[PDB]
């Protein structure tokens, strides 16, 4: 898919 | 349609090129990707999905958007706003992980309030207001909230039973007084009940317990007097918050299981002290034993069923570490729900050699009877802080587990109708006939309290007999119950025994405890022989053992005005047993102090002895002579080493060394136990075990008894105290009762 | 006038001679027949003259005074206050404060100042809560600030004014899921708000970072969104209780200085988490160097003053438990420096002890950089539980003390003008001219981040130099400040260094810390000579040392699918240095892990090494190879023993033993240091020390530097890395740069 | 000194 959809990432910080 | 918003607790901050940070009070998150920076600023809950397209239409396709919101929904950053809730409220539940609309449904369940005791209807309404202001209907249910001025109000019993019968969950709160009590949430068939809590409370409210005894001779009392309207409103509001948390958790764990976990008050008590400012969590254990909700016949059955032992490989001979043992029994340390009031390191941490701890548990019909308790605090012994802490905790659990609760295994009978299965209490006590004759006169002149001479046992009277397991004969014998457990109530005219702590021991397993118990008996027996026959014993060469600790500790005493030595007390059982002795060189008083111990491993046995010296001795050294509150005051101040030449070592004999103490231990604690019972057998002694373990406690506790073996208290009946020394050639002929040491063993 | 016994006591009378005084926090027993007669007239409903009348023909009034006097003497007695209710009276008496005094104290007024987004209604509610307990607000002896965040910039101004005005004031955050309460600032006595703030900025690196990122695209963020009206009210009311307590304590203290003891929020911050439910007390330290209230100019002076060492007789001067105790207060995520200190390993393991310590340094200007901070945390290493705890705590404090604050000893100059005393950073870094030429290409492709190569030093540029102390030549030298502290901000076109942790160490005394630092240097130097030359070293017979931990530990690994051996890295200094190595015998990967350690006592040296193998490798074996986010991930998964023969011991050489390592230590730590400096001198090396200690911390922290000695990172400059192996006969001829180990040391 | 007054003692449990 679009790189814009591939780059999506959600992470928590500890 | 519904507004779309990112979780309300999160504060949105866009860092334009690629990142957007979701900052929260307890958690922070970071998102990556252009689309987020473009799309999220519209997820503040002011746009509908139909509305969102137009603003960015021509910039982002709709299909794209859906995928973005799709991934946001899956991963739980995305929610729909709830009209019923304010933004601040919505933020509270979403921060727990609960989408606002689920909470709105959750809060919808009503609640009932019930005042009990001296709680005002005004105060009830005050809570009603507090609860209502966060969206909780209150019925004239899913939860009953009880307000008390004291957790031991008799009215609570009736409620608890009502709860149990109707399977009704409920909550207890005490907002008045200088200490807020919040919780627990009782869930019938799941958590503990009030009675389970009450059983622990009654034990921890000792003065009150006696004062209620003294008074009714000639249910609870109001300690809750200190109350500001602020500390009152603080408790009610705090209660409301927690009530809401219970409702909402209960709702979501069913509606959406495993997605969100935060702690509620279930099976927990929270105490907030308004005066000194300290919050403490207390754990309520469900008692399989209690009459109100469990099965009180549990201990009854266990006692009358055969003891079953089993192999316990070792890994300092125990089956677990102290750090571990403490861990799984920390929760027992609590003056509210617990059996141990506190666990404090009494000694300086900058000392690497001496580690002593302090423990609680309060157990009286009188003030003078009251004074002795509150002074009886269990204490920790160790070579390490870890062990001292583990011992201090486990000794406390030990004493508690031995206290006669009323559910113990028993049957009423006479010595006659039991026959050879029964054991006469004189076999265990070993009081001489003269002592029994001059009872009152002797007990009147009481240098020491523990030397109390009980009434004669009247064989004609029917008493309560508790089954004990004999490891020698592998079957059930019987002792009078009065000997098995602490504070068994006897009639005033048949006070033939006070249960003692001799041979009582805790452990991570039964076999581990039985071993320590058995060894406690050998310890006292050897001391008894030595002390009362006033024998001269050989010193031990501490250096000959591959354990530096001994000679290091020696140097520590030496640098603190004290000499330290160890005598060999090993008697006819051959088990290594010692006594540590220390005196102050300089000053008004010698401050003689003693420590004993016995173990198959002579290294450990000595270690036990020398540590018993530390706990008793070094701390009282600080004090000037006058102020000593100890029971051993008259001993510590007056008595001399020169008056007690049996204390210092015999220079006639050679020093004992590590090679003088053969090895009889194995890699198995069970084998060590069975080795012990055999040693007793060789000496014509029977080894008996009563299991004092309490299901709600877990930690194993037992009382070992070996009828005939001597206690180190002033007991001069015929037997081992006289014969064993002659049998060992330590004496050429037995001493007479009159010749026995008139000075009692003060520790 | 009217007389009563302390109103927080329920008074119970046991008829013959006993009266029990029952409090919530305490209990008392009164002995005497007269007490029973009099005390029911001490309820606060009777006057002396009415007292004496009631008993006329019962007690002598002359006697009564003797009771009253003695009750007053012992302090069970007070004059009742008509102003207050019994409950309110009871509260203050339970704190040990007379009712008439309390009433007088509460007459005092206060100011409330909101800041940030606190509602006027919120201020009204607090005002009301204060009113309801009898406190009034002036629209003073105390100023109460309401905030939504403790770093709201307006607080800086309120603070300076308070300092110049000598205004005592209180801070409270009642909004948000976490109630912050306190401290009460007392200018000239208390910690500063700015000195609190200094701690806080560091603890919120994520939040602090976001603003930096925000300004680049171009002082606090409002996260206090989660708020129930019950939590809000819980915080205002709670605060009101504490406000009163301060007022009352303050009032009395003026009249009778030091007479009251119950705690106040003076210098404390209380955090009550509403969501997870936990209350913690956070101690605020007054920073001697606080620009706002202290003297920031201190650290400058001390840097340019000589270093005075004075003798101090596991050599660590005091117990780990003692070191922990006194420096525990730094373990707070608010006022503290260490975020937490948690046991990572199972307590049931008496061999492996590893503590995680939360850590707070990060200047990351990007998310990627933010990932790396938070990731990297200091850690605890020990043979025992107690030792590991101190290590983790002291290591966390070690790093913080190193972070460049901006008040470090400095002066701006160039190498030429400083000259002889100046020291050139390439003497320390020891990079090759090839490395410096291929920075961008080499740095761009690396498996390890610490192998970064700085831009070359530009001697023409003025820089800030920090005065270091030379122990060899006993005078001041100078290094670029960029090497002496962490995160020194350098221009983008002159990033000639990143301050590393090599040589850094903490200690209970300077000499202790310097000693550990020197050994850290020797450790690294040893590893560098071994690793990058790929020398074949001898193993160490761990049984030849009178310490079983090694042998037991080895067995542990076997049971856990591993081998553990130790190599000798002792180089030309002759200081015992070792490498612990271990490989897994099964699994998907071999998981090679390393640990290093140096000490004058070779037993300690080996112990350091092997414990650093536990610290690193053991926790990870629990993880499948696909979850590893360690920096040494690639190493752990793909690398193999066969490919690195310099890891396993050379069977060509004999095993080292305890007798191969001469004793060069004494009974003095100062003497040990002076030995190390002279061992370094005979090798042609100068020994330098910078005191990184912080007055607001206490625990000594230093960075030792010995120019020429190698780091175990990939730094192939000319010097010892090439020469030392030849001088010892480990090689016949020096290796070339092209022959050095292409694989970086991964840990 | 008197008896009724002598027996008077006070103590903290
Ligand atoms: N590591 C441990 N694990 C389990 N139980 C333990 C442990 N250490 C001590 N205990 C128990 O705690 C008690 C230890 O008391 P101890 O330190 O040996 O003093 P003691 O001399 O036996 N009692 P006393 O002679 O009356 O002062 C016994 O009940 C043991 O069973
Ligand atoms: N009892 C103690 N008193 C003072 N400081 C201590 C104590 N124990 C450990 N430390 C400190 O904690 C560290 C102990 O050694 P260690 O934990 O191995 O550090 P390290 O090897 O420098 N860490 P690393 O750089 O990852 O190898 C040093 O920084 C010491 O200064
Ligand atoms: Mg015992
Ligand atoms: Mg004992
Ligand atoms: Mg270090
Ligand atoms: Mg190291
Ligand atoms: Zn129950
Ligand atoms: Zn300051």
């Amino acid at each position: 898919l679009s790189s814009q959809l591939a780059e999506l990432s959600e992470e928590a910080l500890g | 349609t519904p507004l779309l918003q990112i979780q309300p607790h999160f504060h949105v901050e866009v860092i334009e090129p690629k990142q957007v940070y979701l900052l929260g009070e307890q958690a922070n998150h970071a998102l990556t990707g252009q689309l987020y920076c473009q799309i999220l600023p519209l997820l503040n809950g002011q746009y509908t999905l139909e509305q969102i397209v137009e603003k960015l239409d021509g910039e982002v396709p709709p299909e794209y958007i859906d995928y973005v919101l799709e991934r946001l929904a899956e991963k739980g950053y995305l929610t729909e706003a709830a009209p019923e809730l304010s933004s601040e409220v919505a933020a509270f539940w979403s921060e727990l992980g609960i989408a606002p609309p689920v909470a709105a449904e959750a809060l919808r369940q009503p609640v009932t309030l019930t005042p009990v005791g001296n709680i005002s209807e005004v105060t009830v309404a005050a809570l009603t207001t507090a609860l209502r202001d966060i969206g909780i209907s209150v019925q004239t249910t899913a939860l009953n909230v009880v307000l008390t001025d004291d957790y031991l109000q008799p009215e609570l019993a009736k409620i608890n039973k009502q709860a149990l019968e109707s399977q009704q969950t409920w909550l207890l709160v005490k907002p008045v007084g200088s200490v807020l009590w919040l919780g627990p949430v009782f869930v019938p068939g799941k958590t503990g009940c009030w009675d389970c809590l009450a059983h622990r409370l009654r034990g921890n409210r000792e003065v009150e317990a006696s004062v209620l005894r003294q008074k009714q001779a000639q249910g609870c009392l109001p300690t809750a007097r200190a109350t500001l309207p602020s500390t009152l409103q603080t408790g009610l509001q705090f209660a409301a918050t927690e009530i809401a948390k219970w409702i909402v958790k209960y709702h979501v764990n069913a509606t959406a299981p495993g997605t969100v976990f935060f702690p509620t008050l279930d099976g927990k008590i929270i105490t907030l002290n308004h005066s000194i400012l300290d919050l403490k969590s207390h754990i309520l254990i469900k008692r399989s034993q209690c009459p109100t909700c469990g099965d009180p016949k549990i201990l009854q059955h266990r006692g009358f069923e055969p003891l079953k032992l089993e192999s316990r490989p070792k890994q300092g001979h125990r089956g677990t570490t102290p750090e571990q043992t403490v861990q799984k029994y920390q929760h027992l340390i609590s003056p509210v729900t617990g059996v141990v009031t506190e666990l404090v390191r009494i000694t300086d941490p900058a000392n690497p050699l001496v580690h002593t701890y302090r423990a609680g548990h309060s157990f009286a019909t009188s003030l003078r009877g009251l004074r002795n308790t509150l002074k009886h605090k269990s204490s920790g012994k160790g070579k390490t802080d870890s062990q001292s802490k583990a011992s201090g905790l486990c000794e406390a659990v030990e004493r508690y587990s031995g206290i006669f609760q009323g559910d113990e295994p028993r049957k009423r009978a006479t010595l006659a109708e039991l026959g050879d299965l029964a054991i006469h209490p004189e076999q265990c006590l070993c009081f001489s006939d003269g002592q029994y004759a001059n009872r009152e006169t002797l007990n009147e002149q009481a240098t020491v309290a523990h030397d109390w001479i009980p009434q004669r046992f009247d064989a004609s009277q029917a008493i309560e007999w508790t089954p004990v397991w004999s490891l020698t004969e592998q079957t059930h014998k019987y002792l009078p119950t009065a000997l098995c457990y602490y504070h068994y109530p006897l009639p005033p005219e048949h006070r033939f025994a006070r249960g003692d702590s001799n041979g009582n021991a805790a452990g991570n397993t039964l076999e581990e405890a039985i071993l320590q118990g058995f060894m406690e008996l050998v310890e006292r027996d050897g001391v008894a022989l030595w002390w009362y026959n006033r024998l001269r014993r050989p010193a031990v060469d501490l250096g000959s053992f591959n354990e530096p600790y001994f000679v290091q500790l020696q140097q520590f005493y030496r640098e603190n005005d004290r000499d330290l030595w160890v005598l060999d007390l090993t008697a006819d059982l051959g088990i290594p047993a010692f006594a540590g002795v220390s005196n102050r060189k300089t000053g008004s008083s010698e401050r003689l102090i003693l420590g004993f111990g016995a173990h198959l491993d002579p290294t450990i046995a000595i270690l036990r002895a020398v540590t018993e010296v530390n706990q008793i001795g070094l701390e009282l050294d600080k004090v000037p002579d006058e102020n000593l509150k100890s029971d051993a005051t008259d001993w510590l101040i007056t008595e001399k080493l020169a008056d007690h030449p049996y204390l210092l070592p015999d220079t006639t004999q050679p020093l004992k060394t590590a090679q003088d103490y053969p090895k009889r231990w194995s890699d198995d604690i069970y084998t060590d136990v069975m080795t012990c019972v055999n040693i007793a057998q060789q000496a014509g002694l029977e080894t008996l075990v009563i299991d004092q373990t309490r299901p709600d406690i877990g930690l194993n506790v037992v009382k070992v008894t070996v009828p005939g073996m001597r206690h180190f208290w002033s007991r001069f009946g015929e037997g081992r105290l006289y014969d064993v020394p002659v049998k060992l050639g330590w004496l050429d002929e037995p001493l007479t009762e009159a010749q026995m040491n008139p000075t009692p063993m003060p520790f």
